[PDB]
């Protein structure tokens, strides 16, 4: 007899105010009953479960399932009700590792730890909540009452406790062997290293020996899992990685569900396949909510799908992370609020790729979107590589300085260099800080009746120039914008504009180069064509001449 | 040697806040620190039966090459019970106030067992390749609201001799910070501070100090331009600013000044001031020189701080409780390694304003930052040097009242 260290139990309790499960046992066929009796008998032999007296008031339904029309049955304990009453745990499975942040390994061996699962004891004061009853033949005898002594499969706290205990066991080994890496997934332990294969095999045997200290025996045979590994949608190779084969289906008609699947695959493939666009395909799913509803594909979306098919023509792989080298992220504008980026260390050898779509809003510009993209890539990089990459952006230094030194908000971009690859991000207009000498002064105003929705928009100038335009189906704000639009239309290359609209000023001071509103867009187009524009604000109804509200009060 | 029972608020479970991404340097620092803390019995490893979590990261104090572990107990502090001192109003009237870091002291008092599970935190790994290292506190944690309240009884008896020996020096305590103010000469002030920290070290990094000058804290009144020739634009801006000031000061009139703008004139055209206009403007100045009517502080209300970016490294700010009722106004133009960084400037600004607010009223204000949420949340930790963390929201619409405060 060789003494093995007992595995420390995790103190598990039920949710406060809740009691254990008390679910009736379902009626079974004689066949299923005999099967379950045999199975639970051998399980009791192994020490997984134990017979309990009539005192235990709790019960969990147990079922028998015939495995794919075979000669053997299988036990299935429905722990749903117990899981509803079981406390929350610290799930470490949240946030899986990304392949782009991994380091290349010369050897990656896999060990089976399915037998190590049943060596993890359940908390003694909690076992009574895992009680279940095997129905007796013809219900003429008291049913057989069992309870779990180990972590029950399907139970809420099983994976967390298993992972925590296993980690606590492997910790000193991983600590005293820094030349290897150990990762746990399901019933499998993965060990990787760059050591010579002999030293590597030695390390593996030492790991098994270490696991023997807790009586954990791993199968003494070559595991059926060799590189590459299929993992969480990835293909993991020793020196490279990729996504599992993305197959875009051929269809003459597409439903909502089909488009959702398509955009799903595209989004998943966009992390290694550069240039993947999804806007024209995602904008077809605007307020549908009907998985069977067939939506006609626009030409704009058909073309996008075609381009996507061209990109996914041949397999593309990504390299692993080399901590000794510098990290670089380059960004390009795709238009329609779409952005794409690549993250690499050595040229033409991407660690990963990605994309960014503009947020939902009424107005926006390319500079803001670029900033947001930079922030996203930064956060993702800190997640994956633990540091900020050096950026290559399609924007002049002068442009950025002019932007952030004049922008009303505080904005910042980490260390970056300019890369001359069109379309470049630019400022399309720049309002003056002081009034313009010699330029005509356009006092503008707009006003609309709330009931009849009738309005007027117009201007008066110092040269005597005037205009008042009647409008139907409009609001106060729309008229106020319309006035500015008129002032921009009928003025020279340089113009001063006086408005009392805090709304319009609030929009133009945000400096958009694109908008949902056609009126604002027209205003922008007018702004771009100008040489100098000064926009001044004054309080309304304060007897300020020029502010001719009287031409709008009608 | 004995612990005081601590519980949460009725109907509230412990905090479950996610750990935000940490850089490599900060992770190494936090591991290195928490190792020694575990060796000293300050913290302990926990199992999967503890679902609670509080964000944690690392900083560097004012001019120091040693990392400091900082925990974001903001969620725990608003869920923990209200531990039930009248704020020293003389603290903001002293000539010099040195800030000390007496946080380590808290590590000498054991925390209530049944509460420890709530101070759980996680040191993350890069790319989550290894499981995160989980800890919980055995002693009073830094940054927690309960720590200064519990240690108060000890701190009092600790400072009794120094306080009895110096009845002029005003001492205040907020979180992990000890504000010590006096009217002594700066040298003698520093001697008293060093004497105090040596009085604390003997009593069982407290070597750093942060000197402030509340007497030199200038306030911002509302000022109007003084010109010899006024253009149409000048008068328009004047009328606008006065119209804004009318919401604060009642007697503000702009009628006569507005009479000058009648007729559609060019913005650059100079307009000679009439007598009624000049009189009106004068009266307006006289009104603006007076304090704001009916301005009081309410300890039960929230302090709100608004910040405006004025450009060229200049920022303006206002602390109030009710709209148009400023309890404090100010302006900054600091050059602290942030010549080409707006976010660093804004962060330092937030810290300064918060410090002032702690000195004056005894609690932190709720900030309204002129910055996008993502941008701020991405970078603010890289420039933070305070042991506390205030609350903040974001303003996405450009306020028209920017230039009026400049
Ligand atoms: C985080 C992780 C997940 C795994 C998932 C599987 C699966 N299925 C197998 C092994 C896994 C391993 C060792 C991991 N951990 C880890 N830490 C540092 N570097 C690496 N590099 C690495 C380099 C090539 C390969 C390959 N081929 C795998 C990992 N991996
Ligand atoms: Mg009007």
């Amino acid at each position: 007899m060789v003494p093995i260290s007992p595995i420390e139990t995790v103190p598990v309790k039920l949710k406060p105010g809740m009691d254990g499960p008390k679910v009736k046992q379902w009626p079974l066929t004689e066949e299923k009953i005999k099967a379950l009796v045999e199975i639970c008998t051998e399980m009791e032999k192994e020490g997984k479960i134990s017979k309990i007296g009539p005192e235990n008031p709790y019960n969990t339904p147990v079922f028998a399932i015939k495995k794919k029309d075979s000669t053997k049955w299988r036990k299935l304990v429905d722990f749903r009700e117990l899981n509803k009453r079981t406390q929350d745990f610290w799930e470490v499975q949240l946030g899986i590792p990304h392949p782009a942040g991994l380091k290349k390994k010369k050897s990656v061996t896999v060990l089976d730890v399915g037998d190590a699962y049943f060596s993890v004891p359940l908390d003694e004061d909690f076992r009574k909540y895992t009680a279940f009853t095997i129905p007796s033949i013809n219900n003429e005898t008291p049913g057989i009452r069992y309870q779990y002594n180990v972590l029950p499969q399907g139970w809420k706290g099983s994976p967390a406790i298993f992972q925590s205990s296993m980690t606590k066991i492997l910790e000193p080994f991983a600590a005293q062997n820094p030349d290897i890496v150990i990762y746990q997934y399901m019933d499998d332990l993965y060990v990787g290293s760059d050591l010579e294969i002999g030293q590597h095999r030695t390390k593996i045997e030492e790991l098994r020996q270490h696991l023997l200290r807790w009586g954990l025996t791993t199968p003494d045979k070559k595991h059926q899992k060799e590189p590459p590994f299929l993992w969480m949608g990835y293909e993991l190779h020793p020196d490279k990685w990729t996504v599992q084969p993305i197959v875009l289906p051929e269809k003459d008609s597409w439903t909502v569900n089909d488009i959702q699947k398509l955009v799903g695959k595209l989004n998943w493939a966009s992390q290694i396949y550069p240039g993947i666009k999804v806007r024209q395909l995602s904008k077809l799913l605007r307020g549908t909510k009907a998985l069977t509803e067939v939506i006609p594909l626009t030409e704009e979306a058909e073309l996008e799908l075609a381009e996507n098919r061209e990109i996914l023509k041949e397999p593309v792989h990504g390299v692993y992370y080399d901590p000794s080298k510098d990290l670089i992220a380059e960004i390009q504008k795709q238009g329609q609020g779409q952005w794409t980026y690549q993250i690499y260390q050595e040229p033409f050898k991407n660690l990963k790729t990605g994309k960014y779509a503009r947020m939902r809003g009424a107005h926006t510009n390319d500079v803001k979107q670029l900033t947001e993209a930079v922030q996203k890539i930064t956060t993702e990089s800190i997640v994956i590589w633990g540091k900020t990459p050096k950026f290559k952006l399609p924007i002049q230094k002068e442009t950025w300085e002019t932007w952030w030194t004049e922008y009303w908000q505080a904005t910042w971009i980490p260390e970056w260099e300019f890369v001359n690859t069109p379309p470049l991000v630019k400022l399309w207009y720049q309002l003056e800080k002081e009034p313009i000498v010699g330029a005509e002064t356009f006092y503008v105003d707009g006003a609309a009746n709330r009931e009849t929705k009738l309005g007027k928009a117009g201007y008066v100038t110092n040269k005597g120039r005037q205009k008042v335009v009647p409008l139907t189906n409009t609001t106060n704000q729309k008229t106020e914008l319309q006035a500015i639009y008129l002032a921009l239309q009928d003025s020279g290359l340089e113009v001063n504009i006086v408005t009392d609209s805090q709304y319009a000023l609030g929009i133009i001071q945000a400096q958009p180069d694109k908008s949902e509103s056609e009126l604002v867009n027209q205003i922008i187009e007018q702004l771009i064509k100008k040489e100098k524009v000064y926009l001044a604000w004054v309080p309304a109804h304060k007897g300020i001449g020029g502010n001719e509200q009287v031409d709008k009060l009608v | 040697i004995e612990t005081v029972p601590v519980k949460l608020k009725p109907g509230m479970d412990g905090p479950k806040v996610k750990q935000w991404p940490l850089t490599e340097e900060k992770i190494k620092a936090l591991v290195e620190i928490c190792t020694e803390m575990e060796k000293e019995g300050k913290i302990s490893k926990i199992g999967p039966e503890n679902p609670y979590n509080t964000p944690v990261f690392a900083i560097k104090k004012k001019d120091s090459t040693k990392w400091r572990k900082l925990v974001d107990f903001r969620e725990l502090n608003k869920r923990t019970q209200d531990f039930w001192i009248p704020h020293p109003a003389g603290l903001k009237k002293k000539k010099s106030v040195t800030v000390l870091d007496v946080g380590d002291a808290y590590f000498s008092v054991p925390l209530d067992e049944d509460f420890r599970k709530y101070t759980a935190f996680t040191i993350p790994s890069i790319n989550n390749e290894t499981p995160g290292i989980r800890y919980q506190y055995n002693v009073l944690p830094q940054g927690w609201k309960g720590s200064p309240a519990i240690f108060q009884s000890s701190m009092t008896k600790i400072l009794e001799p120094f306080k009895k020996q110096n009845p002029d020096i005003v001492i205040y305590q907020y979180m992990d910070d000890l504000y010590v103010g006096s009217d002594l000469e700066i040298g003698q002030h520093r001697t008293k501070i060093e004497e105090l920290r040596q009085h604390l070290l003997r009593w069982g990094f407290l070597w750093m100090g942060y000197e402030l000058h509340p007497d030199k804290w200038t306030v911002q009144p509302i000022v109007l331009p003084e010109k010899d020739s006024w253009t149409v634009n000048d008068i328009q801006k004047l009328v606008g600013k006065l119209n804004w000031a009318s919401q604060i000061y009642p007697g503000i009139k702009v009628r006569q000044l507005s009479k000058l703008l009648r007729g559609t004139k060019a913005l650059t055209e100079v307009i000679p001031l009439t007598e009624e206009a000049e009189l009106e403007l004068a009266e307006n100045r006289e009104i603006l020189k007076e304090p704001v009517h009916g301005v009081y502080y309410d300890p039960s209300k929230d302090l709100i701080a608004e910040i405006q970016k004025q450009g060229q490294g200049q920022w303006t700010y206002q602390i109030y409780q009710e709209p148009f009722k400023n309890l404090k106004t100010g302006k900054y133009a600091r050059m602290r390694g942030a010549h080409t960084n707006d976010v660093k400037q804004l962060t330092e600004a937030v810290q300064k304003i918060t410090t002032e607010s702690i000195v004056i009223w005894g609690k932190t204000p709720k900030f309204k930052l002129p910055i996008q949420k993502e941008t701020w949340e991405t970078w603010w930790t890289e420039y933070w040097q305070a042991t506390w963390i205030p609350e903040w929201e974001f303003v996405n619409t450009p306020p028209l009242v920017k230039l009026w405060y400049q």
